[PDB]
């Protein structure tokens, strides 16, 4: 990208936006995530409960990870 | 020192000892700073007098009596090697500033 | 026959109690010449006079101590020799008496400090004998 | 009290602004207001 | 050939390497982590280190802690009279960069303001190791040094 | 929280909480020492001064002797 | 005073057999003699050192060595802009400037820690919140050139994914406190 | 005749640079001269947090990290009531009593270095080796470990430390003995050392020298006694204090003094309360990493301790804890606000620095490397 | 140029130079003056990686970036010279050595410099540096060679300045610091030709402070020769009386004949003979610089001096020469 | 010199602590 | 004929000493952060520190009121007297629990 | 408190604080005669100055506070009489009483700049020789006025020019509602 | 071993019975001699470049291991390292030579030399 552009200039390791727009959105049951961190809850972000209520996969902003409503 | 400068009197009489003292101490500063040959006596005498005049509009007694100190510091650390000389050798139009900046 | 105050530079006294009576007898004549309504005088002649009597009711330095509850009397010498210096230096610049303005602003703040902090704890009473 | 004061020269002939810094738009609270700062 | 250069390079740095006797500029606690780093467990008179205490004969000169404006002169008196295959550590962030004190009126920014410096133990108390690993690199400084090679041009 | 960081399966309440960190052992450590334990068993004033003495008696008559097998 | 003291510590030591115990100490050193033994103890015990590059001396998963910005399992650098790090840090080592990069969620376009310029306290570990920012347990970077010292905006930093391995294990070790 | 009596050994003394007029061998009078080592601590601890302002500490007496930080943390709880637990308070301890014998390992070894015996310092320092080896393990730097917060203590122990602690504590009093068969019975050391740098008590109190430069002229006054600060009320330990104040007696204390800390260690050990590790105040305590991701009300203290502060109330207050050098006292003027304002070190050395003019005067120019030997003069703090 | 700053030492002066003769007497004053005021410097060495490493301070954290560069070999010359907008040229040498001839080491590379300059378009001002009285048919081959050093960087490529400093005094010189160390012998000074040389020496302060000069100036001083004479015309024995009024010495100076003095020199002179070794760089006696030292045209003539850059030189009498203090 | 000579002499070692052992 | 009365056998080379290395997490540590009465009851009013302290009371004080004080002082008896704190020295070689604590 | 009863009432004259420390907030001429008090007394021996503490408020007219502690060795308390002297008022020193109290006037008169009356050799201890300004007062700049320190052509000299660093940044961490 | 010019020769009288655990993927050997005494001396690394060798060149996956801050030898924490974002190790290249040295983003030495400049000018 652009703004990956300002710190990384190796530009052969993918950039981190791609590895983060490569990985699937994660099918969910309810209307609310958690998406505590990578698996551990004191290893990942402060927990993040993200809206699934739009079509869209709605990112979670800390870890860029992405969830479905999958209904 | 106790500030006896309870008026501009006794403030400017220290003033004048502190003048006679530097004036009288120039001979070893000359010496250990090696300015004899640099420097004149009748041109310390003016720097130091023109350091003396160019504090003098001080109506405050304390604020000349802290002066004075100053001043008796900076000679006693110049009169020992305390301080170095390279210094005392140093110590002894708006469209021309545009041109550099902007301040 | 006291040893030696662990103390250094305290030599032991052997003849405590004679200079002892001496120096609280100087003291409570000298302290006649500061005015009488101030703290100082009040607090100089009851201290000075429970001190010369239990010195003079005592024999040894051991019961001065034992009774006179204030350390070793080598210390005592050094407190009294130290009160008539102050004394006679209270005489010069005199600050007895109070000025007119007398602007004093006593501040109290109460917060509690934790008891886990460095407070002066009071320590032994003169029961340590 | 500029001389004593040790400071050169230089930057006694500067131009300050006394203000007051007004309360922070973002969060309706006073507890930053009343102290008046040389700028 | 060059191959008698090559090797008389290797020689002298190998001399220059194996005893390497430092002034120890130990101002601070980056001299209590350097007197672990000279102490039992970690060795500096292995590697031939020998902790000097005069600047007359020393082929380093570890400065550590803060440097301070007032020990700047002294510190650059004493780097101006070592043999000239002379080197400088920095050791601990105060001695190497600004440091904790980088924005002190009274702390140098970095001893790169007064000597030359060769190589930065990093870390504001290095571990004794780290220091002893910067030592570990100042040998191979001198390990590319070639001096000869340079002095036949 | 707290009583879903130290979960414990079960326990009812909110006391009897997993509390589990470090500390000395149930009884306590050894009896430490701190004393100065320096072993004066060595050889004594004699014993020191006698060996030195008998060694210098007979030593020095060994010496006599070996002049004169020298001479 | 220090006449009669001298008098009598030495009438102290004044009975036969005494003075000579303490005559035999000084003429044969008895008290010297038993430095001699112990320095010799110890001149044949097993030395307590440690041949440094091939081992190297015992660290625990709490060391704060060389800073490390740590990465989610799935790419995705950890470090949202909060700046809390860039705050705790005692010599403002870190210098953070953040934009919303295209994909829209916050990031750090410059993430310079000043390692000359850093205490190595790891308070930026405890202060970043998604630890972003931990030290790894390098300590092993002195560096020929001040420059290369100052770790580059999220590029140098962005070594820790090698150390990650490591930096992974300590942090699930340390994370029970 | 003056001489400039610089560090002679680097890396023990670092910025040593007194200035004596001497009368042939004889010093007739010593004067040091600070600043070499002046960084703008006094200063730079104005511009930060509270928090920002510990590791400050560590850095102050760089031969006793720890009690520094146990100073500054007794002197943002006496302005925030901030009650810490028990088992914080034993850590404390049990970790300014390990950084007692830390200091003294050094003081005396370094000091015994200065006046010629290698070995001491090499065995002692392999002693410090190993309680670094619990200092690097409980915060993580084997030397400013940034470990005594404010509110309690930064982080519990690992799970192996009182083990490992106590397997040093059984061990230390045969280097203790070590020290001291090496040196206490030397008659090249006693005659190093007795009647060197005498201070008559008069003289110990007159220049505040107030540590084991107090205990040596034979002043009972330890502030562990004194004002105990904290389980040190319930802890039993002698504060051995000296008859003649030679630096023979300081020494003789700062090798016992090694021994009441083993003592004061090896009880911190066997009572230590399975307990909270920080104050339960999470306005004056980070909460943990698990809390504060879990708990939104956590998450914003967290956020507001680590870059606004505590805020400590208005207050001035002068704590003071019994340092290994000596009575380190941090006067904290306290402005509302979340920086302090005018952290005024009281720093040993300071004072007992001081006390070298008088000390060495008509001492052999050699005695006035012992006499700042046995001030454990650290410069960080002067 | 593009300056955002105040002073120096952080500021900035759109100046990224490449001072091809750094590591070298008059490359460190030249340095600290282009890095003390603020801007970039590119210093290129030729061998040991301690040559520049007295240039690694006076430059904040990348302000001097000392590489490395082989003098024949260019693709490194545009390595050194990639990211550069002014380029000053001080790699001269007084002694031919075996490998570098006097043009190889004076004029073909300053040419070859000029080139690989001109080549990477954007070297705004290329300052040349070389001796005064560099003339054609000058006696001192190192004299003729840096003329035809001055007439190549002009021919290929224009409006280049060119500073014509004369002897250059200051610390670790090469013009007092000979004399000195042998006056160690005894206070013998050789003073050859009898002292009628009249050249005017220059406090190397001021002829960094020239060259720093034209580049601060505007588009003038660009192809415009100067000749950085200095004050005080001096003859070679005058300026000796002044040394030994620092080093504490009484004068003993002895005449040397022209002849005795070539013939002194005669050795040092077969460099391209003793192959297997390298001599020893000859400080004093220098065939070539008593070529020079014979007539005394090292006098500045009507060509530009220090007052066309508004600058005035020191003396050479007091600290501009106070580096001999160290001798006595 | 009638500097004061430092005499080696002194009293013999007797470990001093403080009164408060056992009951403060 | 040392300091070894079968107690330097307690000698400085360990060999089993950290045995569980640190990183290693046999037993997970718990470190609990509150008290158990404080995890559902958070009223913090009550348990407030920083706060919870009673105002500054900075009152004047005037002559009249020194003078009324100094005149009701009568007489300064024994227990209006600042207690001393009394330390001696007492010589003790290892009688501390035997030199075994 | 038994000082303040014996104590003249002048001598304490300003203020009076009653926790976290017991401190005389007296005027700047009674304070070595105060200082005369709670030492070479028999009921307050204090003996011991700990530490003189400057302290300096901008927002006063008497800028600076120049902090005495005292410790008590023998009653085992700790009073802390302060003063209050601006920058161009000379303060008694008590020197001549406790003479730990050398050192630390030094460093307040280096630091601050509040002279110290009959103090022999008040000669600024911390900052550096050449050392123009006075550190701990407010108005003095952290990075320090002309505070940078390089070497340069004047040889084994380190000049002392003009100050420019890395900005401090400032942090406006203080938040509202205090 | 033919390094009788190294301390390498301290290494390799250890090895006599201390037992091999692992080996890295540069050549590394590590060791581990435990048991027999001297505490903190067993655990330790043969560099496998006798030459050339210095402490860095150790990956993160032993690193742990090595400095005893734990108990997982690197073949049991190289389940763990991350395969995603993963990255061999790069020995601390500190100055052999440029583009293997490190290089902020305005050195003039590092190819892409960034300007700082906020404004973008005209
Ligand atoms: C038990 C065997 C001892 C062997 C010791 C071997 C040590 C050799 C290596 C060196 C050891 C350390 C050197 C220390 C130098 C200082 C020694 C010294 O001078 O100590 C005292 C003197 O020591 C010596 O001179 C020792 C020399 C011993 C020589 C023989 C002494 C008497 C021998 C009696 C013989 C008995 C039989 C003769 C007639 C039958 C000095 O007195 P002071 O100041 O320490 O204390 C008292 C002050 N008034
Ligand atoms: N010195 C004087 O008195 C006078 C000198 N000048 C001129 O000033 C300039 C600089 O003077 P100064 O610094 O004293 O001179 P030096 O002889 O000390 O050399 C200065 C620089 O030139 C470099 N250099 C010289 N020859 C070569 C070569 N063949 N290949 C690569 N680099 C080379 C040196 O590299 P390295 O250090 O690696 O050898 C060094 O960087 C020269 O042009 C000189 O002639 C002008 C007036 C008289
Ligand atoms: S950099 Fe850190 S460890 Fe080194 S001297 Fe400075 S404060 Fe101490
Ligand atoms: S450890 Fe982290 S927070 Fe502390 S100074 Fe270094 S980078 Fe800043
Ligand atoms: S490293 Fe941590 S504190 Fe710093 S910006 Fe990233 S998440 Fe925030
Ligand atoms: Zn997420």
């Amino acid at each position: 990208g652009n703004h990956t552009a300002k710190w990384m200039q190796d530009r052969s390791k993918k950039s981190p936006m791609e590895l983060i727009s490569e990985v699937p959105p994660i099918k969910v049951d309810g209307r609310i995530v958690a998406c505590e961190g990578d698996t551990n809850p004191a290893l990942g972000h402060p927990i993040e409960f993200i809206c699934l209520d739009l079509n869209e996969p709605a990112i979670c902003k800390y870890c860029g990870l992405r969830y479905v409503q999958d209904h | 020192v106790p500030p006896n400068s309870a008026n501009l009197t006794e403030a400017r009489r220290r003033v004048f000892d502190f003048f006679r003292a530097a004036c009288r101490s120039i001979p070893t500063i000359m010496d250990i700073y090696n300015l004899q040959d640099v420097v004149a006596p009748s041109q310390l005498r003016y720097a130091i007098s023109a350091q003396i005049r160019n504090n003098a509009h001080i109506t405050d007694p304390k604020v000349i009596d802290l002066l004075i100190f100053k001043g008796m510091e900076e000679l006693t650390d110049i009169v020992d090697h305390a301080k170095q000389r390279h210094h005392i050798i140093g110590q002894y139009d708006f469209l021309k500033n545009f041109y550099t900046s902007n301040y | 026959v006291k040893q030696t105050t662990g103390i250094v530079g305290l030599d032991v006294v052997p003849n405590a109690r004679a200079v002892l009576i001496d120096l609280y007898s100087k003291t409570l004549k000298e302290i006649q010449a500061v005015p009488e309504d101030e703290g100082y005088r009040k607090a100089v002649e009851s201290f000075t006079r429970q001190r010369l009597n239990v010195c003079k009711e005592e024999e040894d330095w051991e019961m001065i101590e034992k009774r006179l509850g204030c350390g070793q009397v080598e210390e005592l010498i050094e407190e009294a020799r130290d009160e008539l210096t102050l004394i006679g230096k209270m005489i010069e610049w005199d600050p007895w008496g109070v000025p007119d303005d007398y602007e004093c602003e006593v501040i109290e703040n109460d917060a509690p400090i934790p008891k886990h902090v460095p407070q002066h704890r009071p320590g032994p009473l003169p029961e340590q004998f | 009290i500029g001389k004593v004061s040790g400071i050169p020269e230089e930057h006694l002939s500067r131009k300050v602004i006394i203000y007051s810094p007004a309360r922070t738009a973002t969060q309706s609270g006073s507890g930053k207001l009343g102290k008046w700062k040389i700028n | 050939a060059e191959f008698v250069i090559s090797k008389v390079d290797d020689l002298m740095n190998w001399a220059r390497t194996g005893s390497i006797w430092p002034m120890t500029f130990g101002l601070a606690c980056c001299a209590v982590e350097m007197m672990h780093t000279g102490a039992a467990r970690y060795d500096l008179d292995r590697f031939g280190i020998i902790f000097r205490p005069s600047p007359r004969q020393s082929d380093c000169m570890i400065v550590a802690g803060t440097l301070t404006n007032k020990m700047a002169p002294a510190l650059r008196k004493v780097y101006d009279q070592m043999p000239e295959p002379r080197w400088v550590i920095s050791m601990g962030s105060c001695a190497n960069g600004g440091g904790y004190y980088h924005y002190s009126y009274s702390v140098v920014r970095g001893c790169d303001r007064i000597v030359p410096v060769d190589i930065y133990v990093p870390g504001c108390p290095p571990t004794a190791e780290a220091l002893l690993y910067g030592l570990l690199q100042l040998q191979k400084k001198i390990n590319r040094r070639k001096d000869f090679l340079h002095w036949w041009n | 929280t707290e009583a879903m960081i130290r979960n414990k399966p079960g326990m009812a309440s909110v006391k009897d909480m997993p509390l589990l960190q470090d500390g000395p052992p149930p009884g306590g450590f050894a009896p430490v020492r701190y004393a100065r334990r320096i072993s004066n068993t060595g050889p004594s004033a004699m014993a020191m001064f006698l060996a030195v003495s008998g060694a210098f008696a007979w030593g020095m008559y060994q010496v006599g002797q070996g002049n004169k097998i020298r001479r | 005073d220090d006449e009669e003291a001298e008098q009598l510590a030495k009438e102290i030591s004044k009975d036969w057999s005494t003075v000579f115990e303490r005559s035999m100490n000084t003429l044969f050193l008895t008290e010297m003699v038993r430095g001699l033994s112990l320095t010799l103890k110890y001149f044949f015990d097993p030395k307590v050192t440690i041949n440094y590059p091939f081992e190297k001396g015992p660290l625990s998963p709490r060391f704060r060595g060389e800073h490390a910005l740590r990465r989610y399992p799935t790419g995705e650098e950890r470090c949202i802009a909060c700046k809390l790090c860039e705050a705790v840090c005692p010599a403002q080592a870190i210098t953070i400037e953040a934009e919303e990069r295209e994909d829209g969620s916050r990031r750090t376009t410059r993430y310079d820690i000043d390692m000359t310029k850093c205490i190595y306290c790891g308070f930026c570990q405890e202060a970043c919140p998604v630890d972003a920012i931990v030290e790894g347990p390098n300590f092993e970077f002195a560096t020929e050139t001040h420059e290369e010292l100052l770790y580059d905006k999220e590029k140098l930093l962005e070594n820790g994914d090698r150390w990650e391995t490591e930096i992974a294990e300590n942090l699930r070790s340390e994370s029970l406190y | 005749f003056t001489l400039n009596f610089g560090p002679q050994h680097p890396a023990a003394h670092g910025v040593l640079r007194l200035v004596l007029e001497m009368n042939g061998e004889v010093v007739e009078r010593a004067e040091p001269h600070i600043g070499l080592l002046h960084r703008g601590t006094e200063k730079l601890i104005e511009y930060k947090t509270y928090l920002q302002a510990l590791p400050y500490f560590d850095r102050s007496d760089y031969v006793s990290m720890m009690a520094q930080e146990h100073a500054y943390s007794l002197a943002v709880e006496k302005l925030l009531n901030c009650e810490v637990p028990l088992r914080a308070q034993y850590i404390r301890v049990l970790f300014c009593e390990i950084t007692r014998i830390l200091n003294h390992l050094l003081a005396l070894t370094t000091h015994a270095m200065d006046v010629g015996a290698l070995t001491p310092f090499l065995w002692a320092f392999e002693e410090r080796e190993k309680l670094l080896e619990f200092y690097e393990r409980v915060s993580g730097a084997r030397m400013h470990a940034s470990f005594i917060r404010p509110g309690g203590v930064a982080q519990d122990l690992p799970l192996g430390l009182c083990r490992d602690i106590d397997s040093f504590t059984q061990q230390f009093a045969s280097r203790i003995d070590e020290l001291e068969e090496m040196l206490t019975g030397n008659r090249i050391w006693k005659q190093r050392l007795v009647d060197i740098g005498t201070v008559t008590a008069q003289q110990a109190k007159d220049w505040g020298f107030s540590g084991v430069m107090l205990r040596g002229p034979g002043v009972c006054w330890d502030l562990r006694r004194a004002a105990p600060y904290d389980v040190y009320d319930q802890l039993d330990f002698d504060v051995p204090v000296g008859t003649r104040g030679d630096c023979y007696d300081r020494y003789c204390i700062r090798i016992e003094e090694m021994r009441q800390s083993l003592r004061i260690i090896v009880q911190c050990l066997n009572q230590m309360p399975s307990g909270m590790i920080k104050a339960d105040d999470r306005k004056l305590c980070p909460p943990s990493r698990c809390r504060m991701k879990l708990s939104m009300e956590s998450s914003i203290h967290h956020f507001e301790l680590y870059t606004e502060g505590f805020s400590v109330p208005a207050s001035s207050t002068y704590t003071a804890v019994e340092a290994p050098k000596g009575e380190f006292g941090v006067f904290l003027v306290s402005n509302g606000s979340n920086r302090p304002y005018r952290c005024k070190i009281r720093a040993p050395g300071f004072a007992h620095l001081q006390g070298l003019d008088f000390m060495s005067k008509h001492h052999m120019l050699a005695d006035v490397v012992t006499i700042i030997g046995t001030q454990d003069i650290v410069f960080g703090e002067v | 140029l593009a300056r955002k700053g105040t002073g120096g030492r952080s500021s900035v002066s759109g100046i990224v130079a490449t001072v091809f003769g750094a590591t070298g007497f008059l490359g460190r004053y030249l340095v600290q003056q282009l890095a003390k005021m603020g801007s970039q410097v590119l210093v290129p060495f030729r061998g040991s990686e301690d040559s520049p490493r007295h240039l690694k301070l006076m430059g904040d954290l990348g302000q001097v970036v000392p590489m490395k560069f082989d003098p024949r070999d260019e693709d490194s010359i545009k390595a050194v010279m990639a990211k550069a907008n002014v380029v000053i040229n001080l790699i001269g040498r007084e002694y031919e050595t075996r490998n570098f001839s006097f043009e190889d080491a004076n004029h073909h590379i300053a040419e070859k410099l000029a080139l690989v300059a001109k080549e990477h378009g954007g070297i705004m001002r290329y300052i040349q540096v070389s001796c005064l009285g560099a003339s054609v048919s000058s006696p001192s081959r190192m004299l003729r060679a840096k003329a035809a050093a001055e007439e190549a960087v002009l021919n290929a490529l224009p409006e280049a300045t060119i500073m014509r400093p004369a002897t250059m005094i200051g610390t670790e010189d090469r013009i007092l610091n000979p004399w000195s160390m042998f006056v160690k012998k005894y206070g013998f000074l050789p003073l050859i030709g009898g002292g009628t040389t009249k050249f005017q020496p220059v406090y190397v302060v001021d002829v960094a402070a020239a060259i720093v000069a034209a580049l601060k100036d505007d588009g003038s001083s660009m192809g415009k020769t100067y000749e950085l004479g200095g004050p005080d015309v001096f003859t070679t024995h005058e300026l000796a009386e002044i040394m030994y009024d620092m080093i504490r010495e009484w004068p003993r100076y002895v005449k040397l004949p022209f002849p005795i003095a070539k013939a002194m020199a005669a050795p040092r002179d077969f460099m391209v003979n003793k192959v297997p070794f390298p001599l020893p760089s000859p400080q004093i006696f220098n065939l070539d610089q008593i070529n020079a030292l014979t007539t005394d045209t090292l006098v500045s003539d009507n060509a530009l001096k220090f007052q066309d850059l508004d600058l005035v030189p020191h003396k050479l009498k007091g600290y501009p020469v106070e580096f001999l203090i160290q001798y006595r | 010199a009638a500097a004061a000579a430092a005499a080696a002499a002194a009293a013999a070692a007797a470990a001093a602590a403080a009164a408060a052992a056992a009951a403060a | 004929p040392c300091a070894h009365p079968e107690y330097l056998e307690a000698v400085p080379k360990a060999t089993e000493y950290r045995l569980r290395c640190p990183a290693t997490i046999d037993e997970e540590a718990i470190v609990p952060s509150s008290d158990p009465e404080t995890v559902y009851n958070i009223v913090y009013h009550g348990r407030d520190q920083r706060r919870n302290r009673p105002p500054i009371r900075r009152y004047v004080l005037t002559k009249d009121n020194v003078v009324q004080m100094m005149n009701e002082k009568k007489s300064f008896d024994v227990s209006d007297f600042p207690k001393v704190y009394l330390t001696t020295v007492e010589e003790d070689l290892d009688t501390r629990g035997g030199g075994y604590e | 408190k038994y000082s303040w009863e014996t104590l003249p009432k002048k001598w304490v004259k300003k203020m009076e604080r009653s926790e976290h420390g017991n401190r005389f907030d007296t005027n700047t001429d009674y304070l070595f005669q105060l200082l005369c008090f709670l030492k070479l007394h028999t009921y307050t021996r204090v003996q011991v100055l700990i530490d003189i503490c400057g302290v300096d408020y901008p927002s006063r007219k008497r800028r600076f506070e120049v902090v005495y502690n005292l410790l008590s060795t023998r009653y085992n308390s700790r009073i802390r009489v302060q003063t209050s002297a601006d920058e161009v008022t000379r303060i008694s020193s008590v020197v001549s009483l406790f003479p730990s109290a050398g050192w630390w006037e030094r460093e307040v008169w280096d630091m601050f700049g509040v002279s110290f009356i009959n103090h022999p050799d008040l000669r600024r201890i911390l900052t550096d020789y050449g050392f123009e300004g006075h550190p701990l007062r407010k108005d003095f700049p952290l990075s320090g006025y002309v505070q940078v320190r390089y070497d340069d052509p004047e040889k084994r000299v380190v000049s002392e020019p003009i100050e420019m660093t890395q900005e401090f940044r400032y942090f406006d961490f203080a938040s509202p509602w205090e | 071993r033919c390094l009788p010019d190294g301390n390498l020769l301290q290494t390799k009288i250890h090895n006599i019975g201390a037992t091999l655990v692992g080996v890295d993927k540069f050549g590394n050997k590590y060791y581990q001699k435990l048991g027999d005494t001297q505490y903190g001396r067993h655990r330790w690394v043969e560099y496998a470049s006798k030459d050339r060798y210095n402490a860095s060149q150790v990956p993160a996956e032993w690193h742990g291991w090595l400095h005893f801050i734990t108990d997982h030898t690197g073949d049991e924490l190289l389940s763990l390292k991350p395969k995603r974002y993963g990255l061999e190790h790069k020995e601390n290249f500190s100055g052999e030579g440029d583009a293997y040295i490190y290089h902020s983003k305005g050195h003039t030495l590092n190819p892409g030399q960034k300007n700082w400049t906020r404004y973008q000018s005209w």
